[PDB]
RNA sequence: CCUAAAGAGUAACGGAGGAGCACGAAGGUUGGCUAAUCCUGGUCGGACAUCAGGAGGUUAGUGCAAUGGCAUAAGCCAGC
RNA sequence: CUCAUAAAGUGCGUCGUAGUCCGGAUUGGAGUCUGCAACUCGACUCCAUGAAGUCGGAAUCGCUAGUAAUCGUGGAUCAGAAUGC
């Protein structure tokens, strides 16, 4: 129903829903499952009360949501603060990784504008 | 109703032990407490009007004033007397339910919820504090929306200065942060 | 308060996950399954280096 | 050229210049040169006074200009028959009663003040005089 | 990155030139041209002329930025923009 | 509206603006209400949309020009 | 003897037409290996994130049989470092 603020879809399976928990992916929805020993195929429609609530002290246990969004947020507010070299590719908004720069580079540089 | 017997039962003389008073109503109360959404798109759309209205009286238990436009203004391409907003006012017993609601409900489902700022007023002892999703409401459910939508809430009340609003809110335990 | 135009309006228990149960009187009807209430939320509670990381990993 | 950025209404009334003028005392500097006769003086006469004044006293000092031209005059152009409408507007005039203030300085010793004052006397079209500052 | 087991990488010299700095106090700001090692809790603030292919910038080494590399805090090609 | 000289009136190819309508409610009465503007606070919302509070006191408004009016409102809202 | 268990296939289950259990770019953290040293400037692994993209205009290319098309594997170069050959 609801997990950390956000509410899963209840027409889905349980990695799904979990996936759809940002912070989350499949082998921790795995570590999730394993740790609350409830099966897959049990669907977030048939899950009781009970084991929503293990899910909730799993993930818990875990971190998710605005607490990896505000850390990742410090990690680069950080970076560019300091003013590396990663700062600087961040600080222009360029590939941060050595990837070419003559060519590609959409993603990190935006959509294509002419002169 | 609660969180009047709260109030009359500790509050009262606990405003009095801090602020050494000379009066049980020097004490300050709660005048009003409104929530309005303005709903400005009806001017695109007056009928996403009449849903949000439906949505705010979901919350309030309370049929809202669709408030209209008190001057004509250029930028937001609007005419004097268009139905723009929504506004409900609550009084007594509906206070205290409503703000049981929120203080024991609404703002531990806020999404990332920090505390609130302690510097949101407005100089006068009022307090006023803005909700960007009302699903956060169980008041409304989630599958039934049809737009995200946000409101806002202010709480007016008798206390002259911001030290004394803020402390009333500590009292109630509002989180400041 | 008029008559015929509110919308409908009683009392309603609510249940926090925490073992807490609380009487809110409201408009949905059903009862309230809730995640968190005041009694357990982190902020309420109060539960809410560099050095230290490279001396714990190249220590010497 | 001095006028007044915008005013209510283009063309006014010729009027009369009668009574004696008011500002009759040294507001705020010290030495000034205060009208005796009665006329007009055109924004064109004030700049010409005002640049004897500033470049013979050569910037220092500060000085005041108690009058300003408020008041439009009409000319109606040659070879044009009477009537047929007021004539356009062709410059701004000040009306200046005896006794008023016209010019107004400080800062400066007395001797370079009454020679500053004497060219300034020699570019306005009236009678002026030297005063000074009393304390009541 | 370097491996857990061979530890951080710092230069002969720039190891011998930091640690007579520390017991020598602060002089003028270090002299090295090793973009190639890192920084140690070592020479928690102190300047640092790196160079970068032909000046020597100087960086301020802190508490809160230890760990990282002086070559990736002197850049090396000076980049101003197309069209200005 | 001014010229028009503190009763009225008063010319010019004198100086400035408007009209050739509108409204079965924008009329009658009854009952109630008070503006502009600015500041602070607040979700989208920004200088300005909606709300709360404060200052202010008609600087608003008047179906349409200007003058003279108007809070007992002639201004705003509702019932008949 | 090692590289070296080939993959596509086949059998079953799920997904049920959605920017999705497609896509895997980008970015954050944590590591492994080579090499004196991986920051400018390596590859790979894990965890986290999940971008454009729903078959592509004018135009244009390859191919007549074990061919096109698809699916993997090896080698040269090389300490490490292929979507290339
Ligand atoms: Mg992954
Ligand atoms: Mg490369
Ligand atoms: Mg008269
Ligand atoms: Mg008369
Ligand atoms: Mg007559
Ligand atoms: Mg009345
Ligand atoms: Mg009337
Ligand atoms: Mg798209
Ligand atoms: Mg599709
Ligand atoms: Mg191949
Ligand atoms: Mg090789
Ligand atoms: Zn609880």
């Amino acid at each position: 129903a609801r997990i950390a603020g956000i509410n899963i879809p209840d027409h889905k399976h349980a990695v799904i829903a979990l996936t759809s928990i940002y912070g989350v992916g499949k082998t921790r929805s795995k570590a999730i499952l394993a740790a609350a020993g409830i099966a897959e195929d049990v669907k977030i429609s048939e899950l009781s009360e009970g084991q929503i609530d293990t899910l909730r002290d799993e993930v818990a246990k875990f971190v998710v949501e605005g607490d990896l969004r505000r850390e990742i947020s410090m990690s680069i507010k950080r970076l560019m603060d300091l003013g590396c070299y990663r700062g600087l590719r961040h600080r222009r908004g360029l590939p941060v990784r050595g990837q070419r720069t003559k060519t590609n580079a959409r993603t990190r540089k935006g959509p294509r504008k002419p002169i | 109703a609660k969180l009047h017997d709260y109030y009359k039962d500790e509050v009262v003389k606990k405003l009095m032990t801090e602020f050494n008073y000379n009066s049980v109503m020097q004490v300050p109360r709660v005048e009003k407490i409104t929530l309005n959404m303005g709903v400005g798109e009806a001017i695109a759309d007056k009928k996403l009007l009449d849903n949000a209205a439906a949505d705010l009286a979901a919350i309030s238990g309370q049929k809202p004033l669709i408030t209209k436009a008190r001057k004509s203004v250029a930028g937001f391409k609007i005419r004097q007397g268009y139905p723009i907003g929504c506004k409900v006012t609550l009084r007594g017993e509906r206070m205290w339910e409503f703000f049981e609601r929120l203080i024991t409900i609404a703002v531990p489902r806020i999404r990332d919820f920090r505390g609130l700022s302690a510097k949101s007023f407005d100089g006068r002892g009022n307090y006023s504090m803005g909700v960007r999703e009302q699903i956060i409401f169980p008041e409304i459910d989630y599958d039934k929306v049809d737009r995200v939508r946000g409101l806002d809430i202010t709480i007016t009340t008798t206390a002259k200065s911001d030290e004394e609003g803020r402390a009333l809110l500590a009292a109630f335990d509002f989180p400041f942060r | 308060m008029k008559k015929d135009i509110h919308p409908k309006y009683e009392e309603i228990t609510a249940s926090c996950s925490c073992g807490n149960v609380m009487k809110i009187r409201s408009t949905v009807g059903h009862d309230l399954n809730l995640d968190v209430c005041s009694k357990c939320h982190p902020f309420f509670t109060g539960k809410q280096g560099r050095v230290d990381r490279f001396n714990k990993r190249f220590n010497i | 050229m001095l006028q007044p950025k915008r005013t209510k209404f283009r063309k006014m009334h010729k009027g009369r210049n009668r009574g004696l003028a008011q500002g009759t005392d040294v507001s705020f500097g010290s030495f000034g040169l205060k009208a005796v006769g009665r006329g007009r003086l055109t924004a064109r006469q004030i700049e010409a006074a005002r640049r004897a004044m500033t470049r013979a006293v050569k910037r220092q000092g500060k000085i005041w200009i108690r009058v300003f031209p408020d008041k439009p005059i009409t000319e109606k152009p040659l070879a044009v028959r009477m009537g047929k409408g007021k004539g356009n507007v062709e410059y701004w005039v000040a009306l200046i009663q005896p006794g008023k203030v016209l010019y107004e300085m400080d800062g400066v010793p007395e001797e370079l003040a009454r020679e500053a004052f004497k060219l300034a006397a020699a570019k306005l079209p009236i009678k002026t005089t030297f005063v000074t500052k009393t304390v009541m | 990155p370097r491996s857990l087991k061979k530890g951080p990488f710092i230069d002969l010299h720039l190891l011998k030139k930091v640690e007579k700095a520390v017991e020598s106090g602060d002089k003028k700001p270090l002299r090295t041209w090793s973009r190639r090692s890192t920084i140690f809790p070592n020479m928690i603030g102190l300047t640092i002329a790196v160079h970068n292919g032909r000046q020597h910038v100087p960086v301020f080494v802190t508490d809160e930025m230890v760990g990282h590399k002086l070559g990736e805090f002197a850049p090396t090609r000076t980049y101003r923009g197309h069209a200005a």
